[PDB]
């Protein structure tokens, strides 16, 4: 009754990681409710891909060094932890990297894959400082949601791991910052309406419209239990 | 003083300037860094 339902109107795209969305038709008081619910859901439950395992030739543990490499293994693992990868068609893929000579080792040096895209090719991984230096890695990328520490993945296991496989903590969520605002709408028939503008900060690997629709689907699926007879 | 000739995660080699050298030396300084060593309080000592 007299409830003007919201509809997605405009999606500006400020940068590769910054975007805005708008929902124009809102009744009095609904804007803040939907904004808060969507902010919480978007910050809490979006899915993504993250690096979970790394294997490096001639390396036994993370508390070691490598000849011709300026960074420790721990720093290399931390750098790999911030790698943004978009995977289509599968929930698990293994990447490979090989490089030689003197210079930085960026994400562009990863071997090309048909259904894997590297959002930021300039992400520096490590540096080589010797003419005879070389490196070879096998990087495992999975898909999930939330934050899963490796010290918890070691618990959920029933088969031993070989020496040389390095575990990495996984940060699956692709959304960093969410900010929303409520402003008056421009409907001439009803001057008591307002629109909701949501600002998103990501690392790529996610489309703003898909994220909003997934959040709405999660909220509706949660409300299905309240809707029913009990 | 001098110029960094070799740099690594656990080794630095400095090529000494000729104005600071001695007549009969190769004029290179080698610094070996301590990596992941135990301290008196069971903490980690590491140089980068």
């Amino acid at each position: 009754t007299e409830f003007l339902k919201p509809r997605l109107v405009d999606i500006e795209q400020v940068s590769s990681t910054h975007a805005k969305v708008t929902l124009e038709p809102l009744e009095r008081g609904f804007g803040h409710t939907l904004g808060n619910a969507l902010r919480r859901i978007l910050l809490s439950s979006m899915p993504g891909c993250a690096v979970t395992e790394v294997e490096i030739d001639g390396v036994l543990h993370e508390y070691s060094t490598k000849e011709g490499v300026q960074e420790d293994i721990l720093e290399i693992l931390l750098n790999l932890k911030g790698l943004a990868v978009r995977v289509q068609g599968k929930d698990e893929v293994i990447l490979t990297l090989n490089k030689s000579g003197i210079g930085p080792v960026t994400a562009a040096d990863i071997t090309h894959d048909g259904d894997v895209e590297i959002v930021k090719p300039q992400h520096v991984i490590c540096h080589l400082t010797d003419e005879n230096a070389s490196i070879s890695m096998r990087i495992k990328v999975q898909r999930g949601r939330g934050y899963v520490p490796a010290s918890t993945r070691i618990h959920s296991e029933e088969d031993e791991r070989p020496i040389g496989r390095l575990l990495v903590d996984a940060c699956y969520s692709p959304v960093e910052r969410i900010a929303y605002n409520v402003e008056a709408a421009r409907v001439e028939q009803r001057t008591d309406l307002d629109k909701l503008v949501i600002e998103m900060e990501t690392n790529g690997t996610i489309d703003p419209e898909e994220a909003i629709r997934r959040a709405a689907t999660i909220l509706a699926e949660q409300l299905e239990a309240f809707v029913d007879l009990r | 003083g001098g110029v960094v000739q070799y740099v690594d995660a656990s080794r630095i080699v400095i090529k000494v300037n000729e104005d600071e050298m001695y007549p009969g030396e190769a004029g290179i300084d080698i610094y070996n860094l301590t990596k992941y060593t135990r301290s008196n309080q069971n903490t980690c000592i590491n140089q980068m």
